[PDB]
């Protein structure tokens, strides 16, 4: 609920978001959810759904102009030791980022991220979110159409992905998506 | 009866449920609030902000 009441911030001559021109408003929502975050540090909840709901709010604030949009929190919330329901959230933010900044090093963390995790339901979850939100679709001209993305995700569908039936369909589902049926067009 | 008189006197209760809900969560917020900014302060720490 707090993070349904955030609305676009009245950002003037892309003025870098710092902590003094920060709103009134996103202060006390941004010292309550700092507040749940580290007490869920030190008092965990049942299955991490403050950290969950606390990963979501700062997306949420990050995606309208207050919070700076840097994926290091995220990054740091995705590694391998954490719960997978936190992993699942912070690998959420990391592509709807990839999305909003079209961001090459943070797409190559991902498909790095899907050919080796140890976890494979969290490799299918990541080619699920980058199939559901794309970083570009096939109408789109994007700064990330090259022929070497078009290289890794044939390289992915090809090869790579074929110890799992369930990762192959989705790299698949992921060329379908950004490419399309035909050949890819930002090719030679 | 203050020449003789000698009855007992007690201070006053504070028997309201508005203020003492008050009190309860104002001193649960305070004491997480210092107990959060002391262990993010002695441990490693993350900011949202640049250098925060």
């Amino acid at each position: 609920a707090l993070a349904n009441s955030v609305t676009p911030a009245v950002s003037v001559n892309n003025e870098v978001r710092t902590l003094d021109n920060l709103n009134p408003d996103v202060r006390l929502i941004l010292e309550e959810i700092t507040r749940f975050l580290n007490m869920e540090k030190l008092l965990p909840s049942y299955r991490h759904t403050i950290t969950v709901s606390c990963l979501r709010a700062i997306r949420v604030l990050q995606k309208n102009g207050h919070v700076p949009s840097d994926p290091a929190l995220f990054k740091s919330y995705a590694e391998y030791g954490h719960f997978v329901d936190i992993r699942i959230a912070a690998l959420e933010a990391v592509v709807d980022y990839t999305k909003v900044d079209r961001s090459y090093e943070e797409l190559q963390w991902l498909l790095n991220m899907i050919q080796n995790d140890p976890v494979p339901y969290v490799r299918h979850k990541i080619l699920n979110m980058l199939t559901k939100n794309p970083p570009f679709t096939k109408n789109m001209e994007s700064p990330l159409c090259n022929e070497a993305l078009v290289d890794q995700l044939w390289k992915l569908m090809n090869s790579g992905t074929s110890h799992d039936w369930r990762l192959r369909c989705g790299a698949v589902d992921l060329y379908f998506t950004l490419f399309g049926l035909s050949r890819p067009s930002c090719l030679p | 009866p203050h020449t003789y008189i000698k009855t007992p006197t007690y201070r006053e209760p504070v028997s309201d449920y508005q203020v003492l809900r008050e009190k309860a969560a104002s001193q649960r917020r305070d004491v997480e609030r210092a107990l959060t900014r002391f262990m993010a302060k002695t441990g490693e720490t993350q900011s949202l902000f640049k250098d925060d």
